[PDB]
């Protein structure tokens, strides 16, 4: 959706958004593996556990 | 503890995953770096600023 | 024996305006000067997430 | 009605009254019913016309047909209203008076024409004491004082004949009873007796200041006020707010309180008011003329409405939001614009990329014009009903509107020249301007979105100039230098140089292809990547001798990215420049080169190509930069538990009680210093290579490929300083305020930063933030100084005929040569050809252009040094001319007349500091260390040759220069000057002349704590005039035996030992006297004030040390946040703390009489019979001991050097090499290439101003500051004429000074100190007519510059016809 | 604000320096989607006629 520039991002000295981007995929993932177990109905105790 | 939560979403523990153009459709040579964001934007209305 | 006062956390220095970004340390301090302005100029969209 | 001159004198009461039209009486402004003015308020409708638009007062005056016709019943004259926009009133006072800022001015003119100290006429002013105007008795006379009680006994005793009055009045008095011949001939006689310095400058200032006087033909009467003029009603509005409330004015309530004290002044006067009452209602109308005129600065400011007081009209015209500098320099324009950068190309280089609504508001007069053109609307008010109705036809017609139109983009501030460009606009969606990508380093806007400046020009005269004068594609190098401004950012061309980079021998690489077409299509087909070895048929073409081509095909071995890259460039560069990596100086080169040798067409299409096909392939390539990426080594750690063990050591040092502060401080510097090394070395180590695959068999070592190694090798922004920030150790932190931080950082970015660290680094940030955010605005008062001094240049004459010049010889800051011969000698025009022997005697012609192949010739030839004409000695008068300034920085040839010289130097000196201190500092900062003490090493191999050398073969046969002034020079076998070191005097030398030295050899012994006397001949030392207690003292010391003498100066010497100076006698072991070889006069030393001698009587002593250390650092500092005050002192011709005195006349120079144990240094030359004494103080430190044979100019005492003592010495052109390289040295330490024509142009500039001392005819007395295009003319006349010439000399001025010299009292009073050179121009009675360029600013007519020059020729030769 | 995808990789001159490009399902979904409120005062003053 969103493109950004690394041509400024190194030079600033900060790593910042980078870590954050990580961080935001591996919540996407989790996120996305919940909806992906939510939209079936196999059992509400393996949705707890996981 | 970010290549772990990364790892636990069933994801790359680099966290750099190739994409592919929209235009053309070829392969990168390095991977890119997505994930999801939190942007905000202040008033800076084009409206009133032109 | 010659620790006299201990702080109680790390988020003591910073406001909350400054510390709401969730990696600080990894950040300048004109950089998070500026993330902090931005951040408490920031406009509310429609649909808040 | 075109105006020739401006005039400025002093205005005449009856003059005053006839440009009046009515006298105001009455204060009232309006009635509270009707807004009508009264018949005798301030802006009454009878005396400044009429309120409406041919109205009058009453609105029986309709059918405006009645013109000039005076009413019976209001009296309104029916007449437009801008009538009242030029008419002024006055007012009739009772009493007369004094001007206040006619004395309260500096130097208190009035004081100086009355001989009365400003005291004395404040207290005769606010009526404190009484003063006789003129006593006929022989009791008093003019100008005496007298106060309350010594009037009244004055006044008992004698009467008829004691003139005295209060204040204004007497002052009147006493203008009108002097006389100004007499004074003046009674001036001249008296100076022609003595010659006091202070009181002969006070009567020559007071006799010119008479002089001009006389000649400017005001009358001393007129210096009283007596009828005051009033403020036109339109300047001084009076209109109802749209908050249902009135806005007034302060200037309408000044004025309504000084008609109020008038007339209660009036009232008092005809009822016979007391002699108090009189005195404090007069004293009440002179403050109240004071506050009108200059409210408020010589006491307490009047109260104004709530709490601030009111501005008068000395704070409209010299405060900063005055009229001058915000509404004739710069104001508010019609057809203009602000909006919103936008980060896209979509267009082209010479094509911008407008919003429709921008030609929505701007072009509908032209939409109009070409509607009426065409005849597709009705009228003009239906046209503008169906654009607001956005039809599609008026679509259709802007876009023709737009079609092939000029428009002005500007960015704030616009510092340099490309700050304001033109180009044509293209309709699209979104309402924000785009801005071109290459004019991101020209605005020097980045994209974090600022506000964009858009303008229309309508005159097809403007179009034209802005069409072909600003535009992209004409203007494309940087008006500083001679390299193209386009110095890019972008990671794009980062990827650019990937392509130009080679990598593993994967699939791919092992064919051959016949052209870079083939490459093309090979690498878009998805076969191969950029990188394979892969030979081409490449097809280059290289220029003939002629201008032709020759073709030459060849296979070369490169990649498909270099292959691609060279298919960009056009059949017009050779290929051996893009064989190598394609970084940021490379493509500045490559993009040089391409201008310097194909011309300006061609260039801005490949640029377009160039980066077309870089933003292509960088969205095709697709960078990214991770965690990952970044990698840390493992010997990081092993590195920081070496230095805490080592911190540990110290500390168990420090605890033992060895070691002090300062060297454990210093001790812990150097190690964290030494650390941070290491590690840095250790992170390039480790991210360089990255290349452990095997490459067919065998591994490849090569470079890596990470995101930020490839970025920095690149050049994006280029710095170090952010890689070992990133993946190292950040470095050393200071103290806020008193010094450098003892404990670093250890940790990095990467692996997260603690509270401690972050608060310790986030106060150096914020200070360098502060820093650079507070001298953005010193830059900018730089800037307008610069601007302000140099203002007054234009090309009249294409050359003056002067061979006199300077021989620029490349200086070589130490060892490494930082600017060549090459690249200071571009561009400039030579003259006077000096003959050196080269190859094969090698002429050069004279008064040609330096290209490209004479800079090659004479690289070849190897010249030392190239005598060209430069800017200070320049001969052509009111300005420059083209032969003086050589070749132009903006268009690549020789400049033609008309363009400015000036104005462009000022702001390409001004924009490098701004531009960094906005750059640098935003990105990072931090602090550094520098090094002080230095070592004795040469790296260079070559030969010595010595320059003004009279050394001479000692015992110990060795060298060692016997002179003060020697540089050490390294002569190679190619005949050019390496090396130059300052060669103190006394230096043991290791070899002779002649001999061939090697790398790494001590090839002088200058030590600090070791200065001795050079001793040709040894003999036994006589006691001349040294008795023990008298001169000399005793002190016993700790040594077996090596006791001390010191020699006392004259204060605490005896009565007897008062002349009785001690020497040195050397005689034989008999007693005869010796000789010194080559003079007649025997060998003895004085030995100056505090000398130590270490062996007494019985044994010879030697290498005599009667000296000391006294640590002293010039400046130099850091980047230019930090330096900004020294070339601020540089341009402002500031007094060093140390003035090195130089000798004046060259002869034997000696001592004399000593008070109090200041030193008195006499000189006498060998010609002069006349002695010149100068006073040396006490602590002053001198090199030699009695005097030696200097010449005029040299070195007598250490420290820093006075530009204004060197000017007076040595020479103009010597001072003007010594400021053009003190300049340039400050953006050499900071990296930035400025050319010397843009110093000597301000250097010239600044001598401007030049004293006559002699007998001449015309008007030119002692002690006179004359312009020197004036002295140049009379000089001229003189020899022309035959007559007795007159000596001038050049004296050196600050930016203030030499501002406030200017003959255009218009530019100089429109910058700074504007009341002050308004007073100076009304006195004095100046002529201006249109020199400055701010004169036609202000008036708004044609520049005499530039596009102009046909005008201002044609109006000169038009003057000088009749 | 709101949370968004980004990607860090370079383009054809849509990133050139530190600006953002975004996508059209951004403006489809109504994200970044603001209201204004303009005050308009219209005053009735009688005149002195």
């Amino acid at each position: 959706d969103i493109v950004l520039n690394p041509l400024g991002v190194p030079s600033r000295m900060n790593i910042g958004q980078i870590l954050e981007t990580h961080l935001g995929m591996a919540a996407k993932g989790i996120g996305d593996k919940i909806n992906a177990m939510l939209k079936q109905q196999q059992e509400v105790a393996k949705l707890r556990e996981f | 503890e970010i290549k772990e939560l990364l790892k636990l979403g069933d994801l790359p523990t680099s966290g750099q995953i190739r994409l592919y153009d929209g235009r053309t459709g070829e392969q990168f040579e390095r991977p890119v770096t997505v994930g999801y964001m939190y942007m905000l934007k202040l008033n800076h209305l084009v409206d009133d600023k032109m | 024996d010659q620790v006299d006062y201990m702080d109680v956390s790390t988020q003591q220095v910073v406001s909350v305006g400054a510390s709401l970004i969730p990696f600080l340390e990894h950040d300048d301090a004109n950089r998070a000067l500026m993330g902090a302005n931005m951040q408490r100029q920031a406009v509310p969209t429609l649909r808040a997430d | 009605e075109e105006f020739d001159a401006i005039k400025i004198a002093l205005a005449s009461p009856d003059m005053i009254r006839s440009w009046s039209f009515g006298e105001v009486k009455k204060p009232e402004t309006i009635n509270y019913r009707t807004f009508k003015p009264e018949r005798d308020g301030l802006f009454c409708a009878r005396i400044f016309g009429p309120v409406k638009d041919y109205e009058c007062l009453c609105g029986k005056y309709k059918r405006l047909k009645h013109r000039g016709v005076i009413c019976e019943k209001c009296g309104v004259e029916v007449t437009q209203t801008k009538v009242r926009r030029e008419r002024m009133g006055h007012i009739e006072l009772a009493s007369p008076t004094a001007h206040i800022w006619f004395l309260k001015s500096l130097p208190s003119r009035i004081g100086l024409l009355l001989d009365m100290p400003l005291r004395d006429i404040e207290r005769v002013l606010y009526f404190e004491s009484y003063v006789v105007i003129e006593g006929g008795m022989t009791n008093l006379e003019r100008q005496q004082i007298l106060t309350e009680e010594q009037y009244l006994d004055a006044l008992e005793e004698f009467g008829d004949e004691f003139d005295a009055k209060m204040g204004a009045e007497a002052i009147q008095a006493l203008l009108k009873s002097m006389d100004l011949e007499q004074e003046c001939e009674q001036l001249r006689e008296e100076l022609n007796e003595t010659n006091s310095e202070t009181k002969r400058k006070k009567l020559t200032k007071r006799i010119k200041l008479l002089e001009a006087f006389v000649q400017s033909g005001n009358k001393p009467e007129w210096m009283i006020l007596t009828v005051l003029p009033v403020l036109p009603p339109d300047l001084r509005p009076l209109v109802p707010l749209d908050g249902g409330r009135f806005a007034t004015s302060d200037l309408n309530d000044l004025y309504r309180r000084v008609i109020n004290r008038n007339n209660r002044l009036k009232r008092l006067l005809d009822l016979a008011a007391p002699d108090i009452i009189v005195r404090n209602e007069k004293r009440m109308l002179q403050e109240a003329v004071d506050a009108l005129l200059d409210n408020g600065r010589r006491g307490r400011a009047i109260t104004g409405s709530n709490k601030r007081p009111l501005k008068s009209l000395a704070d409209m015209i010299k405060g900063k939001q005055g009229r001058f500098r915000q509404n004739l320099l710069g104001k508010r324009v019609d057809y203009s614009g602000r909006s919103v950068i936008t980060v896209g190309p979509y267009l082209r280089l010479h094509q911008c990329g407008l919003p429709k609504k921008m030609a929505l508001e701007l072009f509908k007069p032209f939409i109009y014009g070409k509607l009426e053109l065409r005849g597709l609307a009705t009228t003009i008010k239906a046209a503008k009903k169906m654009v607001e109705r956005e039809e599609a036809v008026v679509w259709d017609i802007l876009d023709e509107v737009i079609r092939e139109h000029p428009v002005l983009l500007n960015r704030a501030p616009t510092l340099h020249r490309l700050g304001i460009q033109a180009f044509e606009p293209v309709l699209i969606e979104g309402k924000a301007i785009q801005l071109h990508p290459l004019v991101c380093a020209a605005y020097n806007a980045d994209f974090d979105g600022d506000q964009m400046a858009v303008h229309v020009p309508l005159t097809l005269e403007a179009q034209l100039e802005a069409r072909a004068l600003m535009m992209s594609t004409n203007n494309i190098l940087s008006p500083a230098n001679g390299e193209p401004i386009i110095v890019p950012s972008q990671d794009v061309v980062l990827g650019l140089y990937y392509m130009t980079r080679d990598c593993v021998n994967a699939k791919g690489e092992g064919m051959v292809l016949t052209g870079p077409k083939e490459a093309e299509r090979l690498y878009r087909s998805g076969l191969a990547s950029l990188h394979a070895r892969v030979k081409v048929r490449i097809t280059e073409y290289e220029k003939d001798a002629n201008g032709e081509l020759v073709a030459k095909t060849s296979l070369k071995d490169t990649t498909v990215g270099r292959a691609i890259l060279w298919m960009i460039v056009p059949k017009g560069l050779p290929y051996s420049i893009v064989n190598q990596a394609l970084g940021k100086k490379a493509i500045s080169k490559m993009l040089n080169t391409c201008y310097r040798i194909l011309g300006l067409k061609p260039t801005v299409i490949f640029a377009d190509q160039i980066m077309y096909t870089g933003f292509a392939y960088a969205a095709r390539s697709g960078a990214s930069v991770g965690i990952d990426d970044m990698v840390i080594p493992e010997k990081k750690h092993e590195i920081i538990s070496e230095a805490e063990a080592e911190v540990a050591e110290i500390q168990e040092q420090f605890q033992s009680g060895l070691v002090t502060a300062g060297e454990r401080y210093n001790k812990v510097i150097d190690i964290w210093a030494a650390a941070n090394d290491r590690v840095s070395k250790a992170m390039m180590d480790n991210l360089q290579t990255e290349t452990v695959i095997n490459r067919d068999g065998q591994e490849e070592k090569q470079v890596s490929f990470n995101s930020i190694y490839m970025m920095a090798d690149s050049g994006a922004r280029g710095s170090a300083a952010q890689i070992r920030q990133l993946a190292g150790m950040r470095g050393l932190m200071a103290k806020p305020d008193g010094s450098i931080i003892e404990t670093p950082i250890t940790a990095n970015f990467r692996e997260g930063l603690n509270v401690l660290q972050y608060f310790i680094s986030t106060h150096g940030a914020r200070k360098g933030l502060a820093d650079t955010a507070l001298k953005t605005a010193n830059s900018g008062y730089l800037t307008r100084r610069l601007v302000d001094v140099a203002q007054d240049l234009v090309v009249t004459e294409d050359d003056c005929g002067t061979h006199e010049g300077i021989m620029m010889t490349p200086v070589i800051e130490g060892g490494d040569v930082k600017e060549p011969l090459r690249d200071r000698v571009l561009g400039r025009v030579t003259a006077e050809d000096v003959l050196k022997p080269g190859t094969a005697d090698i002429l050069v012609p004279r008064n040609t252009l330096l290209h490209e192949q004479w800079c090659d010739l004479l690289e070849e030839n190897s010249v030392d040094a190239v005598k060209v004409r430069s800017v200070v000695s320049c001969d052509t008068d009111f300005g420059v001319c083209a032969h003086c300034y050589g070749r132009d920085l903006a268009r690549g040839h020789i400049i033609n007349k008309g363009e400015a010289i000036g104005v462009i130097a000022a702001q390409s000196i001004g924009e490098p500091g701004t531009q960094l201190t906005m750059r640098t500092f935003h990105i990072g900062g931090a602090a550094s260390r520098a090094a002080a003490e230095s070592s004795i090493q040469v790296k260079n191999k070559g030969s010595i040759k010595l320059s003004n050398v009279k050394s001479v073969v000692n015992s110990s046969g060795k060298l060692v220069i016997t002179s003060r002034n020697t540089e050490l020079k390294l002569i190679d076998e190619f005949g050019r000057t390496k090396e130059s070191y300052k060669v103190p005097y006394g230096a043991v030398l290791a070899k002779g002349d002649g001999e061939q030295v090697a790398g790494g050899e001590t090839v002088a012994n200058w030590d600090p704590h070791t200065m001795p006397v050079i001793t040709e001949v040894s003999g036994f030392v006589r006691f001349t005039d040294m008795i023990d207690g008298q001169t000399i003292t005793r002190q016993t010391d700790e040594l077996t035996g090596l006791s001390s003498l010191v020699v006392l100066d004259s204060a605490e010497r005896t009565a007897g030992g008062k002349d009785l100076r001690p020497a040195l006698k050397i005689v034989d072991a008999q007693g005869n006297d010796v000789l010194i070889p080559g003079t007649d006069m025997p060998a003895q030393y004085f030995l100056p004030g505090k000398a130590i001698v270490q062996l007494e009587d019985g044994v010879q002593i030697s290498s005599g040390d009667t000296l000391a250390r006294i640590p002293q650092e010039s400046g130099g500092t850091k980047d230019i946040t930090g330096g900004l005050p020294r070339v601020a002192d540089l341009f402002e011709a500031r007094r060093p703390k140390e003035p090195a005195i130089l000798a004046e006349i060259s002869g034997i120079v000696s001592f004399g009489k000593e008070t109090k144990g200041k030193r008195r240094l006499v000189i006498t030359p060998v010609d002069g019979s006349d002695p010149y004494e100068e006073m040396i103080p006490k602590w002053r430190q001198l090199n030699v001991f009695e005097g030696e044979r200097v010449e005029r100019g040299d070195v007598i005492s250490d420290g820093p050097e006075a530009p204004h003592d060197i000017l007076r010495l040595r020479g103009v052109h010597a001072v003007t090499r010594y400021i053009v390289n003190e300049v340039q040295d400050v953006y050499r330490l900071q990296g930035v290439k400025i050319n010397d024509k843009h110093i000597e142009v301000i250097v010239r500039q600044m001598l401007r101003k030049a004293t006559i001392v002699n007998a001449g005819s015309s008007d030119f007395l002692e002690g006179e500051q004359v312009e020197y295009s004036r002295v140049k003319i009379a000089n001229r006349e003189l020899e022309a004429n035959g007559k007795v010439g007159a000596t001038y000399s050049r004296d050196l001025l600050g930016i203030t000074k030499a501002s406030l010299a200017t003959e255009s009292f218009i530019s100089a009073a429109s910058f700074q100190e504007t009341t002050r050179v308004l007073t100076e121009a009304a006195v004095a009675g100046k002529r201006d007519e249109l020199r400055g360029l701010k004169e036609n600013v202000i008036v708004g007519r044609l520049i005499p510059a530039g596009t102009g020059y046909a005008y201002h020729q044609d109006r000169m030769r038009r003057r000088a016809a009749g | 604000g709101q949370n968004m995808r980004v990607a860090f990789m370079p383009w054809n001159g849509y990133n050139f320096e530190d600006s953002i490009l975004v996508s059209e399902r951004v403006v489809q979904e109504d994200r970044f989607t603001t209201i204004h409120i303009q005050e308009l005062a219209c005053v009735s003053r009688d005149t002195k006629l």
